[PDB]
């Protein structure tokens, strides 16, 4: 090749009856026309190859109001949309390319619904109808300090677009670009004026090289495709959904009429064309034609092909015209034939071109050694196909293209929440069909990761495989800084952490370590695998608190570690009781063994104290309790301040009963008093196990469930501290209100049960963490995503060898905007 | 009649207004004339005898040799 190779690493389009990609390969497959007659609700030659619809408009979501989207040319609209959807088709995340110099290119030559505007003033119709901001509009919403232009040659616009893109590219003033074009017939004078010009068939088709040859039909829409250098596509890992080896634009000169096309110019282009990218006929195995079906212009091509092409080759070269398909897209006809030969390298086969039954009698197929596309046949040998396009001025344009060289989670995002069911909705509908089907749920998971923005508004769903992972997505369709709150006793329940492990290798790792050192330190001082005790249903051994306690900081610090190979790092922490011994170790004041060595004594200490104390969760506020257990301090006490109208009493299970019969007021199901008088007994020992440990400056703030209030590291690593927290009541409540003031705007409930979430949703964005815990886990990272957090999706994946496959694009929120 | 009624219908279609403004010497492409154009001669001409007549002869005055020539 003479220059460098540029590739197409994406692409988008909407054509008559092919909103995307594959609705077209679907109807260029089936051979099937999307030629019909002009639809009611447009105006008037009685055929042509129309659009759905060309006046919904997703305005919200480029931020656009509708008063400037109503006086914006729905070409400018249209393209917008094909400009996102090219590039997530491409894999990349449109916020990457702010500020890069992203070029755009886009081949327009039809103003019609400026004519409209002009046939009945505000400000917006200066932009609304100027043809350059088809162009530059893309560069403006996206960022692109690249060329932007749009280029009018007639119907060859679109194809020497991408010409000027891949210079552009080959110079370096653009390190990426889109390249495209638009044309939409939504004017009758614009009608009138190629009809009184009798290019137009009065039969309404294209019969591109047929003896019945007699105009062309009308066609409108549009296509981008992103175009990358072949060394920076490679580079980055790309999907390349082709390769442009070369490139060039003529005049046909001295021709006989204006109109007419000449010859010579085109075996001229041809010649060139394929000598740059150095291609001999043999190699070329297939020719998109311009094939509009005039009585002039097709002899003239088949012969110039026939010329350069046709001579120096075995067997014939297989050719075919969109326009058979879809009509004439004029503006917008290059990139439409271009679309379709990309469609056809990546598939590997070929379609027929319609409207084919006898040859021109001006075209000697045999002897001109060309062959016209009838049949869905594969393709033989990479291969290499061409593209032509010419404008009635004579402006023409060939391009060369060769082919290229456990629980699983799903994340969708979107603008609106009905935006995110739409797009649940799409990316399920798709995963259930074949194009869908023949990509992996790895590979989908991790595509959705890396190759799509997120949202505002979004959502993970879990599954095993497609089935578990559709159905999640059908059901759905139906911020501050970051706080840590750790669940304390009485959250426990059999089986924790024992699907934890099973799942994730983070917590196995960080759970193995904990359990082993813990393992060590109780198998020294009993009160042997904690493992066991915590993973087995048939076990009620953790509702004693010589177990609870290692069973929490264990469940609760590999949870932690994991959360944050997710990325969630927390900046303030706080813990109900023992919770505060995971909260402090997590924040680097405790090694793992001074950490476990603290909470395997504390839980021993505690354990080896006589019967007699209880605990009772009651609706009164710390006044009343206050008032009701005054003059007993040596019996009973406040156990905890949960809330501003829930507080758990503790004492001797005997006052404990009067005061719960007086409110009455929830038993708990505790062995001993916690943060009691009863606890007295052990303070001095625990004081002393204390004593032995070394405490370190926290790397994150922490809250005191003793203080109630932020703790500073003099405060936080004395032993007085610690056996005071043993002793005296938590002020949960007042540490939640603490949070809040240093800045906390999310809070997280590390642990299981969800009982210190409703506290704090008592005290005030609340998220209970966790509680199969596989899915009890990648729920937890779900809610903390969707709730404003940076997730680091991609890291997941990193044990699987997944690949970026292509997607569903966005499901943009589209309302009628139009003129009166 | 058969020149100066030359004179005065390669005008009509041209769209020169003076009949005698037809430089009856040029060729047709000289004189600018259209696929249509052309056509609209030979289309007009059988209007009050009987395809290719001028790209035949590319010249008004020898296309208009063309009237009692045969008869
Ligand atoms: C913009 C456009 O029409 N582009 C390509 C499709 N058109 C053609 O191929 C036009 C080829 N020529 C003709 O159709 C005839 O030359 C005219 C233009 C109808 C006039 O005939 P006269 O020039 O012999």
């Amino acid at each position: 090749a003479s220059d460098e190779p540029i590739a197409v690493i994406g692409l988008s389009c909407r054509l008559p009856k092919a909103s995307g990609p594959q609705e077209l390969w679907q109807l260029l497959d089936d051979g099937a026309s999307a030629v019909t007659r002009v639809p009611a609700d447009r105006e008037t030659a009685r055929w042509g190859g129309f659009l759905d619809r060309v006046d919904t408009f997703d305005a919200g979501f480029f931020g656009i109001s509708p008063r400037e989207a109503a006086a914006m040319d729905p070409q400018q609209r249209l393209v917008l949309e094909l400009s996102w959807e090219a590039l997530e088709g491409a894999g990349l995340v449109p916020a990457t390319l702010r500020d890069t110099g992203l070029g755009v290119f886009v081949g327009a030559a039809r103003d019609d619904y400026a004519t409209l505007y002009r046939r009945r003033v505000d400000h917006h119709a200066m932009t609304g109808l100027h043809r350059s901001l088809i162009a530059n509009r893309i560069s403006y919403a996206l960022g692109a300090h690249g060329p932007s232009m749009v280029v009018d040659t007639g119907c060859s616009s679109s194809l020497v677009a991408v010409h000027l893109a891949c210079e552009s590219l080959r110079r370096g003033e653009s390190d990426i670009a889109l390249a495209g074009g638009v044309n939409l017939n939504i004017a009758a004078e614009s009608a009138r004026e190629t009809a009184a010009f009798g290019g137009l068939s009065p039969d309404g088709q294209c019969f591109t090289f047929d003896a019945r040859a007699n105009g062309f039909v009308r066609g409108e829409g549009g296509g981008l495709v992103v175009l990358k250098t072949l060394r920076r596509a490679l580079a980055d890992g790309d999907l390349v959904h082709g390769v442009i080896l070369a490139s060039a634009v003529n005049n046909d000169g001295p021709s006989d009429t204006l109109t007419t096309p000449s010859r010579r110019a085109q075996e001229s282009l041809l010649t060139r064309v394929y000598r740059r990218a150095g291609v001999t006929p043999t190699e070329v195995g297939y020719v998109e034609l311009h094939g509009t079906g005039t009585k002039v212009g097709d002899p003239i091509e088949a012969a110039a092909l026939g010329a350069v092409l046709g001579t120096g080759r075995d067997t014939p070269l297989p050719v075919g015209s969109i326009k058979t398909n879809i009509g004439h897209l004029e503006g917008a006809a290059g990139i439409a034939g271009l679309i379709k030969a990309l469609l056809q390298l990546r598939r590997r086969r070929l379609v027929p071109s319609l409207n084919f039954s006898t040859p021109n009698p001006d075209i000697p197929l045999d002897a001109l050694n060309l062959r016209v596309q009838q049949e869905s046949a594969p393709w033989a040998t990479t291969l290499v196909a061409g593209v032509s396009s010419f404008g009635m001025g004579g402006t023409n344009c060939h391009v060369v293209v060769s082919a290229a060289p456990a629980l699983l989670p799903w994340v969708v995002s979107a603008r609106s929440p009905q935006a995110l069911r739409d797009q649940a909705g799409r990316l399920a509908a798709w995963a259930d069909s074949p194009a869908g089907r023949e990509a992996s749920p790895v590979d989908i998971g991790w595509s959705l990761a890396t190759s799509r923005t997120h949202f505002e508004y979004r959502a993970v769903v879990s599954g095993s495989d497609r089935d578990e992972l559709v159905a999640s997505l059908r059901a759905l369709a139906s911020g501050g800084r970051l706080g840590l709150v750790f669940s304390g006793q009485g959250s426990q329940r059999a089986g924790m952490g024992r699907e934890l492990y099973v799942a994730f290798p983070v917590f196995a790792e960080a759970f193995d370590e904990v359990c082993g050192v813990l393992d060590e330190v109780m198998g020294a001082l009993p009160p042997g695998s904690l493992r066991e005790v915590m993973f087995e249903v048939s076990s009620d051994l953790l509702d004693e608190t010589g177990f609870t306690q290692p069973a929490l900081f264990a469940f609760e610090v590999a949870l932690y570690r994991l959360l944050e190979s997710w990325g969630v790092a927390g900046e303030v922490v706080a813990g109900h009781s023992v919770g505060e011994i995971a909260a402090v170790h997590v924040a680097g004041v405790l090694s793992l063994a001074d950490a476990c060595a603290l909470v395997a004594a504390r839980g021993r200490l505690m354990q080896g104290l006589p019967s007699g104390g209880a605990m009772v969760a009651v609706e009164a506020s710390e006044e009343e309790v206050t008032a009701l257990l005054a003059g007993r301090e040596g019996e009973v006490g406040i156990g905890a301040v949960n809330g501003p109208r829930s507080v758990v009493v503790s004492g001797g299970v005997a006052v404990v009963e009067e005061v719960a019969a007086h409110f009455a007021a929830r038993r708990l199901k505790v062995s001993h008093a916690f943060h009691s008088p009863l606890m007295d007994p052990m303070l001095e020992d625990f004081g002393r196990v204390v004593a032995g440990l070394s405490f370190a400056v926290p790397e994150l703030t922490v809250v005191s469930g003793l203080t109630g209030a932020v703790v500073s590291a003099d405060e936080l690593c004395s032993v007085g501290y610690w056996v005071r927290h043993a002793r005296e009541a938590v002020r949960f409540a007042d540490a939640v209100g603490a949070m809040a003031g240093v800045g906390v705007g999310r809070f997280v409930e590390v642990g299981p049960g969800g009982v210190l979430s409703a506290l704090v949703r008592e005290c005030l964005s609340v998220v209970a963490a966790v509680r199969a815990e596989p899915v009890a886990l990648l729920s937890a990272v779900g809610e903390l995503f969707a709730d404003g957090y940076p997730v680091d999706w991609t890291a997941y994946f990193a044990g699987w060898p997944a690949a970026r496959v292509e997607l569903p694009t966005y499901a943009f929120q589209r309302s009628r905007h139009w003129l009166e | 009649d058969p020149v100066e009624t030359v004179r005065q219908l390669t005008a009509h279609v041209l769209g020169l207004t003076a009949a005698a403004d037809v430089e009856m010497t040029r060729s047709f492409k000289d004189l600018g004339f259209d696929s249509l154009m052309s056509v609209e001669l030979r289309d007009r001409l059988c209007a009050a005898l009987s395809t290719t007549l001028l790209y035949d002869h590319p010249s008004p005055a020898e296309t208009a040799e063309f009237v009692r020539a045969r008869l």
